[PDB]
């Protein structure tokens, strides 16, 4: 997504990629490391410093956001609800459609909607 | 090498059963290496003569590990005691077959011993399994002042701080007590609903009667007990639907002879290699000494992990605990018991039929009722809540607004009519500002009703160590919430972290941060006038607030706080006065009343930006069923445009 | 009726000769019966057996007993028969001073010593007193373990300082052979307070580990309770010099102190209760026929049996079976390996004989540091108001004389040097001088903080203390780090 997050290949010069970055999965047999690093990258790791825990990240295929076709939900809430993963970080909204099946933590980067025409 | 151990015993018939089982247990291995033995022993009424028995036991042979067991008498805390004393001298290992009692498992006082029956705290856990199974969180601890009581509340509490969700109020009471009614009738407020006893069988009977005369056995509550609780005379005091629990196989221990000797021959192969073992004390009288091995012996044996006993698979704790042993769940089904779950470690499961509550429901029952009539405290805050004195018609102006819609108000009480000085004067006064509307709006969606109170301190409220040094109990407003003066707070109230330990807080409504007022100009934390305070300029914000924890808590920045602690109005909006009377030039608060101030007041200007972000937000006690509700409700009003709205008509046309 | 029993000591008779008559503390206002019984080496037989017949037969109102090589559980057989044949014993000597915190619900032991609470408070008071605010544990699971880590915390916790505490380490050894691992374990820590727990024995081990190891410097300091160092009156060797322990009132204790004190103690107890509308006790029944299951309304006179005063010294009980607000002393080992007075605690605050640690004894740390107050960089300020440990963000200072009192300073160079002695793991003291400001070789001397350094009785000098030439012959420098130099101020 927007340089919340910033997905970059490993540089192939040196085999993997320098320091300052996460090692990350884009799991879809089809393991291809790639390294992440960005604002809540960072959020994470320093996070993880404090209460004290390991954890690994792999990237989202199905979806962007998730929302409710045929009473299915996919993307990171899927991701989530589906007790297949654990936390759902970056780019997330909240919203009362959202909240009623999954748990929120409290706010730390305010937005809403906004609009932009030309100059 | 024939290796030597003893058993006494109480009945005399276990005794010729217990010879019969080591000369059976003998021949586990025949090897002409290693031997075995034993000598028997019956009981006495007098401690001291029995304890000189065991003198002449201990001399008898050079003995290598005593069992103990408990008679017919009734007698229980005083059957156990001398032996353990008296071969404590020489760290000779003694093994209890069966006693609960919790002092005991302090391996300090009765520095050899080991137990294969779990004491009675290890039960404890069990209710937390239980606890977990049908979502309970909000917990009435009943307990005795024995030593197995307050063992029983220390477990208790470290098992919940495990999770760290919360104890709820526990109290003690004497042992040995008659009309226990006062705080069983203190206790009654509290919004828990389920309680939790563990005492002395004639004490059950006591409480439960105590509580049928209260009315507390009645429907919709559920209150579970110990072991001893539900046996001896107790039944001929309990109700219906009391959950219990008792050992699966205890009281026997003859099969419990059957495990030991098991061990202690798992132990004795294991041990005559080490390296130098040759002896153990011979005698017992004038050799002053110890046993050269004994802590060694005591160790390898604490670690034994035994194959197969008869009661399972049989494991040692750091201190002599049970390891694993089993539990069955039993109800009482209309004066009877029905064993409706099997605890064995990780779960219990609920194989049986159907489970009776105290109630009569048979759906599983949950606690925490739900109160209808909330106290709510507030504060006075220019823009979000507006005060009037009344009219003596019996309430305040009755009349359109702008737009011709009436503004809803109400009536709260509050306030002595004067916060520097006076005795007190509690008088109604009408009450109406934008988180009055905003709690209308909350009321009518979830069916509240509503008393509003102001504070009597006039300040929110900061830890203080008072000069009765003690810990830092908070101030005001918070003590208010915390003691059980009110219970919700709806007001512009900051969510930091100093805070967030002792409140839940919802999800914020309105984002907010901090900024200067002057009154003309001035810039924000970076000029030298504010590095280097001036005799001219004077900087002051209110005090007992957040602020002060903030300027209270950095390292570089302290030296400010010195200059803002020498002088700051202890006060509120009155203090704008201060900007009025050109004497404080800088005031340092919270963006949006300082901001309405600017637009709804003339010559006064705000400069720069913010320097700092926070929110505001609905708190509650800790871990209030509410919530959730509450806060989904806030981000549905977020989502329909009200707060905007809201915006608009209180603040916007200014 | 009062009775004494003593079960080892050395030459017995002067305790006979000193005890028998029954003119010994005449003065309490009761005219005490006394009467001696004895025993040879201790054993749990031969005791309860002796005492209990003695008690059957002279039917004596009370008894005190003295001790020995100081066993680990007599004291759990003393009570044991306390609450068996229930009369109210009492007991002052070395291993029977140990308290029992689960008491039985009718024995009446009542001994004279302190729990491990109050003698937290007393040290961490000590502590406070010279303000070295950095300690880490280091605990033996010997008897009694989990107590102290609990106490370690309920006493730190709370206190109007900061206590940055560094870690908790728990240690097991036997010593003969399996202190591998404790050897790497105890080589990993590094703190500048050390507090330990553990037996003599058992120090004694530790302390050659630990001499093994190399975390013994005089950078370092060793805490260590009443329960270790029981034989005051024999420094044992392997020790390290230095160490701080808290006793109670016992300097003039001996078996002659233990007697005066026990029977006068007793007797003035049994006669504040018949002071008013009172009368005099009988003794119990014996310890075979297990009488005695009610407790009688003579168990409030075991209950007059708290409230005690005499000689100035107050002897105020606990509902336990100790004393609390006690007299009692700090101690420590000076360099000729013998316990010495250091201080004491009198019902207020502490007290001192040495104001400054001598820290007495090549790659050793706490290395001199010598400094002057310039006006923007050294800033020297009088102490906090009442307390002594002056305002946070600031550094202890003694200007010497050499009424060495305590100031504060703080400044630029002290937060340079506090951050450099965070980086490379030093420790220091800031200590200023008299003969002149900066210094200069006048008539071939050098005065002032060159010359400090230069005569090796400062190993440091900090400040305001420019470079040139002349100074460079003589002293080493570093790399200068604020750049100076020489400008004319004038009007405008
Ligand atoms: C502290 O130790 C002193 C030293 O002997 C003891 O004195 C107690 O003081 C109370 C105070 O009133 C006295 O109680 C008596 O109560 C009766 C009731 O009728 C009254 O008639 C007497 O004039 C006297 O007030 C008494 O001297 C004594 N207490 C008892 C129970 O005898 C006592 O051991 C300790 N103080 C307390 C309060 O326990
Ligand atoms: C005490 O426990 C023992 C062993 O668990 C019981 O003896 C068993 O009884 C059952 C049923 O009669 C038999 O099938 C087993 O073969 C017995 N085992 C042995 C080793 O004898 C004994 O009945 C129990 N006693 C009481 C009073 O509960
Ligand atoms: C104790 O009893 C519980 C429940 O009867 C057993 O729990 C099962 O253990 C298996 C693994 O063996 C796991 O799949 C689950 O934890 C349980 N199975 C279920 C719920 O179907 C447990 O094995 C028993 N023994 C112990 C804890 O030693
Ligand atoms: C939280 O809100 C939910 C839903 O608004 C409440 O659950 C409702 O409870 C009422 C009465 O108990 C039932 O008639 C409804 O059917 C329930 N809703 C659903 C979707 O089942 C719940 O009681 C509220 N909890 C609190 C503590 O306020
Ligand atoms: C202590 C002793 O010498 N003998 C006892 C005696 O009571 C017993 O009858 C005998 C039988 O083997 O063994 C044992
Ligand atoms: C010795 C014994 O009875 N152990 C029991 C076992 O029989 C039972 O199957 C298990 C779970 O029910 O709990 C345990
Ligand atoms: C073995 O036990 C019997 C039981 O009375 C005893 O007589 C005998 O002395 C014991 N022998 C040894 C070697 O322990
Ligand atoms: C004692 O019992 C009576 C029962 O009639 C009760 O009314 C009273 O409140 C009780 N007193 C206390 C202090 O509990």
């Amino acid at each position: 997504e927007r340089p919340f997050v910033i997905v970059e290949s490993p540089d192939p010069g040196t085999g993997g990629c320098v320091p300052n970055t996460v090692p990350c999965r884009r799991q879809s047999a089809p393991y291809t490391k790639l390294c992440c690093k960005g604002f809540c990258i960072d959020i994470l790791k320093k996070l993880a410093r404090v209460v004290k825990f390991s954890y690994d990240l792999y990237l989202v295929t199905n979806g962007k956001h998730g929302k409710r076709v045929r009473g299915v939900w996919n993307g990171m809430i899927g991701e989530v609800y589906y007790k297949r993963a654990d936390m759902a970080i970056g780019s997330l909204t909240i919203n009362e459609e959202r909240s009623e099946i999954v748990d929120f933590s409290v706010p730390f980067v305010e937005t809403g909607i906004s609009v932009m025409v030309a100059r | 090498k024939i290796v030597n151990i003893g058993a006494v015993l109480s009945t005399r018939k276990h005794e010729q059963m217990f010879r019969e089982a080591v000369n059976q247990a003998n021949k586990r291995h025949g090897s002409w290496k290693i031997q075995l033995n034993a000598t028997s022993v019956t009981h006495k009424p007098n401690a001291i003569q029995m304890a000189l028995s065991v003198c002449e036991d201990l001399i008898s042979s050079q003995v290598y590990a005593i069992l103990v067991s408990h008679p017919p008498t009734p007698n229980d805390h005083f059957t156990p005691t001398p032996v353990s004393y008296t071969a404590g001298f020489y760290r000779i290992p003694v093994l209890g077959l069966t006693t609960r009692m919790s002092i005991y498992s302090d391996k300090s006082i009765h520095l050899s011993f080991l137990r294969t029956v779990p004491p009675y705290s290890h039960q404890s856990s069990v209710w937390f399994e239980m606890m977990r199974v049908y979502s309970w969180n909000h917990i009435i601890l009943l307990v005795s002042d024995d030593h197995e009581g307050r063992a029983a509340q220390k477990r208790l509490e470290t098992l919940l701080e495990e999770r760290e969700s919360k104890a709820e109020k526990v109290l003690q009471f004497d042992p040995g007590t008659k009309n226990v009614t006062a705080l069983l009738m203190e206790a009654k407020e509290l919004e828990a609903r389920v309680i939790i006893l563990s005492a002395s069988e004639d004490d059950a009977a006591t409480v439960y009667r105590a509580a049928a005369m209260l009315n507390m056995t009645g429907s919709g509550y559920v209150w579970l007990v110990g072991e001893r609780e539900i046996s001896g005379n107790a039944l001929r005091y309990a109700p219906d639907g009391i959950l219990g629990l008792q050992l699966i196989n205890g009281k026997n221990e003859s099969a419990h002879i059957s495990d030991a000797v098991g061990v202690v021959a798992q132990a004795v192969h294991e041990l005559l290699e080490k390296e130098n073992i040759t002896d153990p004390p011979r005698g017992c009288v004038g050799n002053t000494n110890i046993w050269k091995t004994g802590p060694l012996f005591k160790r390898v044996l604490m670690s034994s992990k035994y194959a197969d006993g008869v009661t399972g698979r049989v494991e040692f704790n750091e201190d002599g605990d049970r390891k694993f042993a089993n539990y069955s769940i039993m109800n009482l089904q209309n004066r009877k018991l029905v064993q409706v779950g099997i605890y064995n470690g990780t779960h219990v499961i609920p194989n049986d039929r159907k489970i009776i509550w105290p109630g009569g429901e048979t759906e599983k029952p949950r606690g925490y009722q739900m109160s209808t009539r909330l106290k709510i405290v507030t504060i006075h805050q220019e823009p979000f809540v507006y005060v009037k004195p009344t009219l003596s018609d019996g309430t305040c102006k009755e009349e359109f607004t702008v737009n011709g819609d009436p503004v809803k108000k109400v009536i709260c009480t509050g306030p002595n009519d004067t916060s520097p000085g006076s005795p007190r004067h509690t008088v109604p006064q009408c009450c109406y500002g934008f988180c009055i509307d905003l709690l209308i709006k909350l009321a009518r969606t979830m069916n509240f009703t509503y008393e509003v109170h102001l504070v009597a301190d006039g300040k929110f409220g900061t830890q203080e160590r008072v000069n009765n040094s003690n810990k830092k109990e908070w101030n005001g407003m918070m003590g208010e919430l915390l003691s059980g003066q009110a219970d919700m707070i709806v007001a512009p109230l900051t969510i930091n972290n100093e805070r967030a330990q002792y409140i839940e807080f919802s999800k914020p409504f309105k984002y907010q941060g901090l900024t200067i007022l002057v009154k003309k100009r001035i810039t924000g934390i970076n000029d030298p006038r504010l590095r280097n305070p001036s005799d001219k300029f004077i900087y002051a914000t209110v005090k007992q607030s957040s602020v002060d924890i903030y300027f209270r808590r950095q390292v570089e920045l302290s030296t400010m706080y010195r200059h803002m602690e020498k002088h700051n109005y202890e006060s509120a909006a009155e203090a704008i006065q201060a900007v009025r009377d050109n004497k404080l030039h800088a005031f340092i608060w919270d963006s949006a009343v300082l901001e309405f101030e600017a637009s709804q007041k003339c010559d006064l200007v705000t400069t720069g930006e913010l320097f700092f972000r926070s929110g505001f937000g609905i708190g509650m006690r800790k871990d209030s069923p509410w919530k959730q509700n509450v806060s989904l409700s806030i981000l549905k009003s977020h989502e329909n445009g009200f707060m905007e709205d809201l915006d608009k008509t209180w603040v916007r046309y200014q | 009726t009062v009775a004494v029993v003593f079960s080892s000591s050395g030459p017995p008779q002067a305790q006979f000769r000193a005890r028998l008559t029954p003119q010994s503390f005449l003065d309490l206002p009761l005219e005490i019966q006394p009467l001696t019984v004895g025993v040879n080496t201790t054993n749990p037989s031969s005791l309860l057996t002796q005492i209990c017949g003695l008690l059957g037969a002279a039917h004596v109102h009370g008894i005190v007993f003295e001790d020995n090589v100081d066993t680990e559980a007599v004291a759990q057989i003393l009570d044991f028969i306390s609450s068996q044949t229930h009369v109210p014993i009492l007991s002052i000597s070395g291993g029977s001073a140990v308290v029992l915190t689960p008491k039985e619900p009718g024995s009446a032991f009542l001994q004279l010593g302190v729990s491990l609470e109050q003698q937290l408070q007393v040290l961490f008071k000590v502590l406070e007193e010279y303000d070295w605010s950095a300690f880490a544990v280091i605990t033996s699971l010997h008897p009694g373990h989990a107590l102290f880590l609990e106490g370690v915390r309920a006493v730190a916790d709370a206190s109007h300082v900061s206590w940055r505490l560094l870690d908790v380490v728990t240690l097991e050894l036997g010593p003969g052979g399996p202190r591998a691992r404790t050897q790497r374990l105890l080589r990993q820590l590094d703190a500048p307070v050390f507090v330990a727990y553990c037996s003599r024995e058992e120090a004694e081990v530790l302390f050659a580990e630990a001499a093994q190891a190399g975390l013994v410097g005089p950078g370092h300091v060793w805490l260590v309770p009443n329960l270790a160092l029981g034989s005051t009156d024999a420094p044992p060797a392997t020790f390290p010099v230095g160490l701080i322990s808290v006793v109670t009132e016992s300097w003039r204790l001996s078996l002659r102190q233990k007697v005066r004190d026990g029977v006068a103690i007793l007797a003035l107890g049994a006669h504040s209760y018949w002071r008013q509308h009172g009368t005099l006790p009988a003794p119990a029944g014996d310890c075979r026929v297990h009488p005695g299951p009610v407790s009688p309304a003579r168990e409030a006179f075991y209950r007059h049996l708290l409230n005690v005063t005499w000689e100035g010294r107050d002897f105020s009980f606990s509902p336990g079976g100790y004393l609390v607000q006690p007299t009692m002393v700090v101690i420590a080992l000076n360099r000729h390996r013998l316990w010495e007075m250091v201080g004491r605690w009198e019902h207020g605050v502490l007290y001192m004989k040495y104001p400054v640690w001598p820290r007495y004894s090549v790659d050793s740390r706490h290395l001199t540091v010598a400094t002057l107050e310039e006006r923007p960089f050294v800033i020297v300020e009088s102490p906090d108001p009442g307390t002594g440990g002056c305002v946070p963000n600031t550094v202890p200072c003694r200007r010497q004389s050499n009424p060495y009192t305590k100031l504060c300073c703080k400044g630029f160079c002290i937060d340079i040097l506090k951050k450099l002695a965070r980086v490379v793991k030093f420790s220091y003291d800031l200590y200023l001088v008299t003969n002149g400001k900066h210094g200069k070789r006048v008539r071939g001397v050098w005065n002032g903080m060159i010359g400090e350094v230069y005569y090796k009785r400062a190993d440091m000098a900090i400040g305001s203390l420019t470079i040139n030439e002349e100074r460079s012959e003589i002293v080493d420098f570093s790399v200068p780090f604020v750049e100076t130099g020489i400008s004319v101020m004038v009007a405008r």
